């Protein structure tokens, strides 16, 4: 027969029945022709399995991951990696949108740190994006009253009513007239591109001294940070300098491709965890010289 | 585009907002 899956959006819900030999090729091209989606090496299918994440493997039957089987079966779909410039890589209109609506929440959900004013011009474009063009006739004092535009966080350091949050966002609002829905998404984005946290995934670990300290993956290389700055790392290995990554049991090494250059070892215990990091680091790898 | 350049309107929102803490 066939089982029922509910695939997750940032702004919808789908919903398919797979035959039950169905791989995960089978169902990823099936949601991204519904998209009209055809960057699709940014996304993914991803499911939650015990406080970690995991995400659909192609060549892999979708009823052999460890993912619920109570229907319906249910699967995210979300940007696993993020392109090194937005404004180029990011073609299609809906591929453009699930990336502003996946990188905003993580703003205002605090998982990407943004400063004060970023946060103020990153809210004008999301308005900008949502009610079109400002007209002061229509939307009358108030009309973002119930919005959520700002990270907790930076409403948590200002002597500054929401009144006067929405004003000011109002302003930066009217300076946008003419931007189209796309256009001001893609602001959006250009902007949140540039902070240190965006589209890098963090993983605690432990250096061979057995210190506890912090893995970065992101599109640009490997990354390793003290676990109170998450902003800036401490060593960083670029893609391209890079000449192997190995993992065995526990223990992961980075092999620089400068030989007196030395090696990099560090430990993780979750073995779900590594296998995740893995698959970041080969995917990030791929698409970094694919660009190139 | 009147602000300029974001480089210029990141700076004139955190001025603006820094009288207040």
């Amino acid at each position: 027969k066939t089982f029922t899956v509910r695939i997750v959006t940032m702004d919808a819900e789908m919903e398919f029945n797979c035959e039950m030999k169905w791989k995960g090729k089978d169902l990823f091209d099936l949601v991204c022709r519904t998209l009209g989606l055809r960057e699709t090496w940014f996304f993914g299918l991803q499911y939650t399995i015990k406080d970690t994440v995991a995400w659909l493997k192609m060549d892999k039957k979708v009823l052999d991951h460890d993912v619920s089987k109570e229907e319906p079966v249910t699967f995210h779909f979300l940007a696993k990696f993020y392109p090194e410039n937005a404004e180029e890589e990011l073609v299609q209109e809906i591929t453009q949108h699930l990336f502003f609506l996946q990188v905003k929440k993580q703003i205002l959900d605090e998982k990407v740190y943004c400063p004060p004013e970023a946060s103020v011009l990153l809210a004008s474009y999301a308005v900008q994006a949502k009610y079109g063009d400002y007209d002061p006739s229509v939307h009358k004092r108030g009309f973002l009253a119930q919005e959520e535009l700002l990270p907790k966080r930076v409403i948590n350091l200002y002597q500054m009513t929401p009144e006067m949050w929405e004003e000011r966002i109002t302003a930066w609002y009217a300076e946008h007239r003419g931007r189209a829905r796309d256009e001001a998404e893609m602001e959006y984005l250009k902007i949140a591109q540039d902070l240190e946290m965006y589209g890098v995934n963090y993983f605690t670990i432990r250096n061979k001294k057995g210190t506890e300290l912090l893995l970065g993956v992101d599109a640009l290389g490997l990354h390793i940070y003290d676990p109170e700055n998450r902003l800036t790392p401490k060593i960083s290995f670029p893609w391209n300098e890079i000449r192997n990554i190995s993992y065995s049991d526990k223990e992961f090494t980075i092999k620089p491709l400068d030989k007196k250059i030395d090696v990099f070892k560090f430990n993780s215990s979750k073995l779900r965890v590594n296998k995740l990091i893995l698959q970041l680091c080969i995917g990030n790898h791929d698409l970094f010289m694919r660009r190139r | 585009p009147k602000f300029g350049t974001h480089h210029k309107a990141l700076q004139e929102i955190r001025n603006s907002l820094l009288p207040f803490a």
